[PDB]
């Protein structure tokens, strides 16, 4: 909500409270999952040419004890400048540009968007990303937007590959970069492409047992239709040494694919059908070709107004129970979710 | 018109009209109207209605109109998960095209695809049974919500719905009693109500 | 404080900063206890019939180092709808309904409300509760308020009884339900009753030393007087397998009792006298009947206005120092607390 | 930003988001260091004489994963009343008064103020500080500002030296007090003195290897010039058993000194030159007189407006690579820092 | 008015009036008014006054009136915890009904139940002493916080308060010295001020 | 006006004016103006200019003016770190007094201390060349920013800058050509710009 706007300064306090419950045979997923998001968005106009901005957004889980630990974490935090027709530049913890197209399939009522993780080579939110963005291609090609982005090493907690903000192999990275291009064709149809390229840490290539390679790249194409209360969207990605094979490491090759279809009823209900799929190739302990993710997803959300909505979402999980699911820790079971959402 | 079993029916109807209705059921409905408060009447009516709304959906799909199919999906969902298992009509409060309406079930789809009614039975203690609607509607007890009812529960639902229906009709009693032939009128109302829901 | 009200949506940012210090011979209680609370309460008007809401409130302990751990936690977070006066419904982390009467004695300047805990079945704030509430009983009896509530299992971290939001017993629970009823009688006087009933987890009935039983029940009645600057209140609850015996487990049976008297002076001081007491019966291992809580509490708070207040509160603690207090981790020592409070 | 001011109550939601990256040969410092601050400052006018107030401020690290721990902490939280001509009084977690003169040298774009730590007696922010302050010496001597302050024990996590808010030797303290005096001599010139005295805990005198003494005192004098867009400031302090010898304990004796020079340009750039230095004397275990800190600092920051700023900062680190620098974990490498900062 | 020791009393008063007051004390009170800054005077006056507010409550309870009983509780609590051990009159600026007022102590309650003064001793260097009020008020040195003072501390408080009271009277001393029978006024002013305190209460 | 090599110069200038300019260079600048979009020209122009701002800075310090020295510090600092390695002129948008100005560098520094030009050569493909400015300017390729270039990069940079300025003069082409004696105009213009930067 715009809570400040005096003399070219604007402040936006936003968030959502989502009372949410999971039913599942998997005792890791089943139960209460109530959580909360809070954030601030800030704008300051410096000149007519130049305007500066920042955003922070916090996720805090309301589904445990008051004596419980690590229930909060920072999802976004960045500042930047916006130069009008020369673009914008930002730095902080922010979304990868890969997500400039793959976001088009991240529209499900509560699941989806899990062919990738957070802190995973710029497929979604990441530490240490500088991002140049430009809309309408330098004011030339109306409706064509491109983005360029670089990210420095986030290494081990200690050792020769260490940095200040070290972590484990699953979310480490060397220096890397990515870029994205998206075009709005004939009002409602949209095409996009995204590329990413990052070095991998010595621990990446020594500790997890699965995944070997000096670099980690992703190729993505996606289309989407958004008109006449119809929403269709699809996205295809190839990744090398980038998609995680659960706890066992990374897939040397993986092809990820998503399809979504939605209708928006005048009375306020929006149903959703989707199919999602991640298949890993050349894994290193005999796993060979293995599936990492695969499910149909059916669900719906009822919108009371722009501020309150409720939803149900049903993940029909098509993974069989391999020695590879049961060693990577990949959930094999279906899941149903109900949520009621206040947002401000 | 129809009534091959007009003789059979008229005897079951006169047994229903002047033996079970004056001596039971309607007395049971006067106790209802004087002793159970209006909120509990609205809550029971919605709670039972709600168990049929998933089948109304599955049948609006079969009759070609998936829009009203999701009107009754939305009715079931807001009302089951937020209106306390159907007790509160939240959907009705949320929007006019989610108001509660009379069920369109498997008899309707059968009637909408042009299948004819049975003869016309009139049953003791029951009331009116066509092979297509009553009983054809039983096909909706093969898929969930109504396949979850044990046979005891189905009659409980049957009963409270009935006593409420009788309880509401308590104030227009008459003209079925001040009418030359209350079997032909009661039967005429039957087919007009049932042809309208098969549309 | 109301910081937004545009287009029928209201947002309230509220909280308090409490500079607070404990004096006690008990070194777990003694010292600085400064903390702060911040939260949001939100409303959106949907129709004339229907109106939606949510609220979150956070507890941040400001009394340790900046290198310290687990100083913050969510006490409330839930969303809901309110149906005019067919009632209201909400889900999230919220107060148990037992607290609808038990709150009447939780009014001391700084102590009290510790015959029970948080995450203690439905007695205080809890994870995963759906709560229906109804005022003036369906338009049938003006001033009689009713409530019903359910909570799903919140189980162990691992094993057959596990859920996503695992914890240890004393804050686990099986599926459960509770109900509350309160009546505003004549003028200031009010009666209330509450019942709670929850399955108990296998871990509760296996790992601690005290308390065995398939269920955990609570029966509570209380009265209160609130008129002519007098506040008197008392509450009696009986417990089965539900109130914690400190660290040792649960008391199979326990009777808890609280009585408080307060006057509010025109010039701004509110003194408070109270007595509180929890006695646990048929405990195991030889303990038999032991006292869990027992103290007189004297204190007072001065209100400068709606926004600043001060208090002293003296817990005159009558617990003996048993073989049982020292093994359950029960504080036997007195404590005095001084606090200065800014609220917004 | 002032987001509420109705009914004699003012509410200020303020903070900064700082996208920030470190380049250094030292992998404890090198990498992303993006973070954010959020806080509340509230004022309530009680009478014509009386005004109550509170402030809380939170530090949130945005530079690690969402799986990471202890990324947020409270730096400030206190409430108080301000009497005007009689001064002000408050309690909470707040800055030690030694910092009322030491603050004059804490103005670099990113470094400085690290001859000491936080939770380091009363030299920076600490738990449990009551501080009386008086401006213009009780309204008598115009421009002379003084402060008096006391702090209760913040002891062990367990043992005879324990308190509720336990911690480790490096951030413990006994009862202590401090005082500050500052005088505005001419106009732009200012002199200041601060005194501190604290009991040190039994653990401070037993578990760390360096530093023994019953008490922990600090003497400080400082000067500053601030006019005509020039800022010159300097500070010299000696410590007994108060300055930390990195991880190895405390310096029995230590002399700290800081010098900074800044000009504020017509066009918005403020360059900064500084030198800082901390020397430990009579250290034990053969460590004679050792240097604790030693570097020149060159830097500059550009202000776009009251809300946006950017900076570079170059710490030219002159520490030799001793046995003492390394065993305390004292970084010997230089550091370069770039930051882009949005504030609200 | 009784006065069995009137002969004794006028002898001590003339000692107090024309030797102790001109030769000492009034020099001590002008040095006070000329050398101690007004804030340190307000801080000392507030600080000593505060030592008596627990006793003022304990006796307002004993007199049937618990409302002003906690008025002086509120004064003690706000001023000790927020006014720096009593130095700052926090309660006083916080609300008009918590302003400082002159104490009602055990003499007051003895008098409010009608006990009776006794004679009227006049002491050299002390001034006016009744066995009921002075001396009866001494019972409030049996319970805290006034029982916490060493006897040195009790002498300091009387001294600092005495010099301050004289320092404030410095501007009306000159108008008692000429007025017929200055013993009678001081004796009436005593019994007028002291009878007002038994039910009734105003001050500064 | 000085010019000891006027004879040599006028013949090299006619080589530059009527064979090097019409047959190459100006065709390359007409191609530049019609095939490279304006944003890439703005970025190339900004990028190379940016490498000269550390030297302008060090030379304003040498000329006694430490204020404008840091005007060019911040221009380099905002534009390298926020304007994408020099592509975008952030400092220029941030404040009128950090807008681009023509480089000063070491020739400027000599002229500000009263040194005075060489003669005045005109070179066969280069153009106007003085020993103090075009020659002294080489002193700033001794310390970083400009010491980091291959000698290929310095040749690249000269080329891109020359083609851009050539492209801009394209619409004022026709008015040095409608003039008697164009060597004198080209020479006075040289000495007016170059004495202006030295002051
Ligand atoms: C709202 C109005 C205010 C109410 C006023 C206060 C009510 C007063 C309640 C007094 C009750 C105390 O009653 C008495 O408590 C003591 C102290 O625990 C118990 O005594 C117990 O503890 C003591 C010491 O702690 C042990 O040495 C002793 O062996 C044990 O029995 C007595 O068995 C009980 O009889
Ligand atoms: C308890 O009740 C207590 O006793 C009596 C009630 O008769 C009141 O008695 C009161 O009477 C007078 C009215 O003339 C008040 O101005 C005064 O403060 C007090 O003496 C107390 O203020 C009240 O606090
Ligand atoms: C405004 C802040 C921009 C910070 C982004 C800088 C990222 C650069 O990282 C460089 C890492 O250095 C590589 C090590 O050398 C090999
Ligand atoms: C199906 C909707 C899209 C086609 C887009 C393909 C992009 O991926 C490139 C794969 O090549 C990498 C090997
Ligand atoms: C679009 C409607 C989705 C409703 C899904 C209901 C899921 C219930 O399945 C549980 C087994
Ligand atoms: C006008 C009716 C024509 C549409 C009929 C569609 C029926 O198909 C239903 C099957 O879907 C399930
Ligand atoms: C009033 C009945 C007309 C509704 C017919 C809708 C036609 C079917 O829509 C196709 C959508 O299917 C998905
Ligand atoms: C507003 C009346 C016009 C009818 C709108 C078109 C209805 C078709 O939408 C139904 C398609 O969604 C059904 C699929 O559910 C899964
Ligand atoms: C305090 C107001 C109401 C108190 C009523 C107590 C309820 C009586 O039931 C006693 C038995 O409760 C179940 C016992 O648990 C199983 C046996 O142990
Ligand atoms: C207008 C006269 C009202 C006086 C109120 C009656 C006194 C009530 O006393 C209650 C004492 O409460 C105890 C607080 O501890
Ligand atoms: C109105 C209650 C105030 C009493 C304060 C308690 C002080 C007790 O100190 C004991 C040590
Ligand atoms: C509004 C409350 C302000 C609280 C003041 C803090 C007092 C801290 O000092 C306590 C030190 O311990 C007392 C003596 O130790 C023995
Ligand atoms: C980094 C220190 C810069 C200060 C040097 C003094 C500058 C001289 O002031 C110039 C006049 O401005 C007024
Ligand atoms: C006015 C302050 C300007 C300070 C800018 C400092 C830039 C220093 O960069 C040093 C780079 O050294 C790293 C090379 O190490 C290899
Ligand atoms: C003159 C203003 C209003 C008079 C009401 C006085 C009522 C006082 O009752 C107070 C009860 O005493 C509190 C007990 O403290 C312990
Ligand atoms: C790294 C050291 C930097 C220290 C430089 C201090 C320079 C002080 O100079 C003050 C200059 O002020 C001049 C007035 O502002 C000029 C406005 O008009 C500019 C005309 O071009
Ligand atoms: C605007 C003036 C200064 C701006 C440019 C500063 C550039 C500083 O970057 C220096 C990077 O070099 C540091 C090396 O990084 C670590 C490599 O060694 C680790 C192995």
């Amino acid at each position: 909500a715009e809570i400040y706007n005096k003399d070219g300064n604007k402040l936006d306090l936003y968030g959502k409270i989502d009372g949410l419950h999971y039913f599942s045979d998997d005792k890791s997923v089943d139960g209460d999952q109530t959580y909360m998001r809070v954030g601030v968005k800030g704008e300051t106009q410096i000149n007519d040419q130049l305007t500066g901005y920042g955003q922070w957004e916090y996720n805090v889980q309301a589904n445990n004890t008051e004596s419980s630990s690590d229930q909060a974490w920072t999802r976004l935090a960045f500042a930047g400048l916006k130069f009008g027709d020369a673009g914008s530049f930002d730095y902080g913890r922010n979304y990868g540009v890969v997500y400039d197209v793959t976001s088009w399939t991240d529209v499900l009522p509560e699941f989806g968007g899990d062919t990738y993780g957070s802190d995973n080579f710029l497929q979604s939110r990441a530490n240490g990303v500088a991002t140049y963005r430009n809309s309408d291609f330098f004011g030339l090609v109306d409706g064509l937007n491109f983005a360029l982005q670089y990210q420095g090493k986030n290494g081990s907690v200690s050792g020769e590959g260490a940095t200040n903000n070290g972590r484990g192999w699953s979310k480490q990275n060397g220096d890397g970069f990515g870029t994205s291009l998206t075009y709005d064709i004939w009002d409602g149809i949209s095409a996009g492409f995204a590329y990413s390229h990052s070095k991998r840490t010595d621990e990446q290539n020594s500790v997890p047992a699965l995944g070997r390679g000096d670099n980690a790249e992703t190729y993505t194409g996606g289309l989407k239709y958004d008109a006449n209360n119809i929403y269709l969207a699809s996205r295809y990605t190839q990744t090398y040494n980038a998609t995680r094979a659960g706890s066992l490491g990374f897939a040397n090759k993986a092809q990820n694919f998503e399809v979504v279809a939605q209708y928006q009823f005048d009375f306020g209900l929006r149903p959703s059908v989707a199919y999602l799929q991640s298949k890993g190739k050349d894994l290193e302990r005999g796993y060979g070709d293995q599936d990492i993710l695969k499910y149909v997803d059916v669900g719906a959300t009822y919108y009371f107004n722009k501020n309150m909505s409720t939803y149900v979402d049903y993940k029909i999980n098509l993974l069989d129970d391999n020695s590879f699911t049961r060693n990577a820790g990949i959930s094999t079971d279906d899941v149903v979710a109900l949520g009621l959402v206040y947002q401000f | 018109r129809s009534d091959p079993l007009e003789g059979f029916n008229r005897t079951m109807f006169n047994f229903n009209f002047n033996v079970v209705d004056p001596y039971v059921l309607r007395p049971v409905a006067v106790a209802w109207r004087d002793y159970v408060p209006q909120p509990a009447r609205n809550g029971l009516s919605n709670f039972t209605s709600n168990l049929e709304e998933p089948a109304v959906m599955v049948n609006y799909f079969l009759q070609g109109d998936p829009y009203k199919g999701m009107v009754h999906f939305t009715r079931f969902f807001l009302n089951t998960i937020l209106g306390m298992g159907g007790l509160i009509d939240v959907a009705g409060m949320a929007n006019p095209q989610l108001q509660r309406v009379e069920p369109h079930r498997f008899g309707s789809t059968l009637g909408h695809y042009g299948v004819g009614y049975g003869p016309y039975v009139q049953l003791p203690f029951y009331g009116s049974f066509t092979l297509r609607d009553e009983g054809g509607d039983m096909a909706d007890g093969l898929y969930p919500v109504l396949s979850w009812l044990t046979w005891p529960m189905s009659i409980g639902k049957w009963a409270v719905e009935g006593i409420e229906t009788r309880a509401q009709l308590l104030d227009s009693d008459g003209l079925l009693r001040q009418s030359s032939d209350p079997y032909i009128l009661m039967r005429e109302a039957y087919f007009q109500r049932h042809d309208f829901i098969a549309n």
